[PDB]
């Protein structure tokens, strides 16, 4: 249960691990109501 | 218990006048500081103290 | 009439002329240390001059860690250095490059 | 169940620098053992150095294990099992992946 | 009554009627600027200003570090802070599990264009005249705005966008066409911080300075 909760609330990568080049040169999922 | 380690590769520069000669428990030659000293690590780009 | 608290700079353009800074800002393959900036350290104390504990042996000793540990990261780094996807400093990937590839 | 976490052989990761620490430790141990035979040091010192030059080396490895996991492979299954508190302990993990 | 005194930071030896002032509450301070009568209460007068600890009657003269307007100007207020959610102790059968506070730190006063009313069919805002109100230093200064947009003064002030960065210390006026979506700037800052952290971690290896960042 702790492993499941940790995988749920862990998230994912946010910086150099999700984008290769710097985002300063150049959309996300639509706004879910 | 706590062992100070080198941040990066380079040369260790410190003034040997404030440090007094000693012998480690492990038998190696060494220097003992009874006062605060600032060592510099002359690395490729930056320094460390 | 414009006070010091207001500054007019129409069409302000800021760019890096040198290739190293451009590759560092964009994120392209570039060395960690600028070869321009790199400056050789003056000669350190010779092995003879060091105390015995730090002296290096005259004969190269044997060890079970003399050979590099094979990993999947090295094979993949070589495979992607071929065909021109990434650029590596040298023909063999080093440990820092493998550690960086493990993240990206 | 949806994620199906699992631990593998290659999944166990060692700190990038281990071949260096062990190599310098064993080199210092050799230099000592040579000198012991020459009369430059005494057994108590040899005994002491051996234990210490080894304990310090090991701890560098253990303390460094967590940063490596969080910085390089964040979602490593062994790291997930250890950090979440589900199974294992830092000491157990160290024995599996360090020394 | 219009009264002005010395710049020394101490009590004024009397109390003022707060009905003729604007109460702008901050984290550790609160300010009072005189309000002339008006239909919509937005006309300020920076000739008289008083600082006071939160919920107190000890009035004092604040620290002025910029030339202040000596005329009735119409402005709009905008707070700049960060919410602080804490986990309070639970010693009750239905004690609240969380506590929320706004914790404002800076207040921006943007002067309207030509002192026009909000109901005017052609309304605009003047970003070249912005007065910040600090809460840690009890100071009220001006904003060193950097107007970077082609057109000069002849350009109509209806296509503009003030971008505030660096903890409310950097101001830039850019057209609304070259704006950046929130995800873009979020990813930019995250990428910069992550790259800095990664270079720190790796700098402590012996194979550095002979490596490449791919």
């Amino acid at each position: 249960m702790l492993i499941g909760l940790y995988v749920l609330t862990s998230g994912n990568h946010r910086g150099i691990c999700v984008n290769r080049y710097n985002p300063c040169n150049r959309t996300k999922e639509p706004f879910f109501s | 218990a706590e062992h100070v380690r080198a941040p990066s590769n380079g040369k260790i520069k410190f003034n040997e006048d404030l440090v007094h000669p000693t012998r480690t428990r492990h038998g190696h030659p060494a220097f003992l500081c009874s006062i605060d000293l600032y060592v510099t690590i002359e690395s490729e780009d930056i320094l460390h103290n | 009439l414009s006070s010091e608290y207001v500054i007019y700079q129409p069409e302000q353009e800021e760019e890096e002329l040198t290739g190293y800074e451009l590759d560092k800002r964009l994120g392209r393959p570039h060395p960690f240390i600028d070869p321009k900036t790199k400056k050789k350290i003056e000669k350190p104390l010779t092995s003879e001059e060091l105390w015995w504990n730090w002296r290096k042996p005259e004969k190269e000793q044997w060890s079970r860690w003399q050979r590099r540990r094979p990993d999947v990261e090295t094979v993949f780094l070589k495979a992607m250095a071929e065909t021109g996807q990434v650029k590596l400093y040298g023909d063999h990937p080093t440990l820092t490059e493998t550690a960086l590839y493990r993240a990206r | 169940t949806a994620t199906s976490i699992s631990l593998g052989i290659d999944d166990l990761l060692t700190i990038p620098s281990k071949g260096w620490l062990v190599q310098d430790a064993e080199q210092q141990s050799l230099i000592l053992e040579k000198h012991h035979h020459y009369g430059n040091v005494h057994a108590v010192e040899k005994l002491r150095q051996s234990i210490e030059i080894w304990y310090a080396t090991s701890e560098y490895l253990r303390q460094e294990m967590n940063p490596n996991f969080r910085m390089t492979d964040p979602f490593n299954p062994v790291h997930i099992m250890s950090f979440s508190g589900a199974r294992g302990n830092a000491s157990q993990v160290h024995q599996l992946v360090g020394m | 009554v219009f009264t002005q005194g010395w710049d020394s930071e101490k009590i004024v030896d009397y109390r003022i009627n707060e009905e003729e002032f604007h109460k702008i509450s901050l984290l550790d301070c609160d300010f009072f600027i005189r309000k002339p009568p008006d239909p919509d209460n937005d006309v300020y007068d920076f000739r008289e200003m008083y600082v006071t600890p939160p919920d107190t009657d000890i009035y004092a003269i604040p620290r002025v570090l910029a030339p202040m307007p000596q005329k009735y100007i119409r402005c709009a207020m905008s707070d700049y802070g960060c919410y602080n959610v804490t986990e309070p102790p639970i010693d009750a059968p239905r004690d609240p599990m969380y506590k929320s506070e706004r914790e404002v730190s800076k207040v921006f006063l943007t002067k309207h264009y030509r002192n026009r009313r909000a109901g005017d069919p052609e309304f605009a805002l003047d970003f070249e005249e912005i007065y910040v109100i600090d809460s840690k230093t009890k100071s009220i200064t001006r904003a060193k705005v950097v107007v970077t947009v082609p057109g000069g003064r002849n350009r109509d002030r209806k296509n503009d966008l003030l971008v505030i960065r660096d903890n409310g210390t950097s101001f830039k006026i850019i057209p609304s066409e070259e704006r950046d979506d929130p995800t873009t700037v979020i990813e930019k800052e995250e990428w910069k911080k992550s790259r800095q952290d990664m270079e720190r971690h790796l700098r402590k290896l012996r194979d550095f300075s002979v490596s490449n960042w791919f």
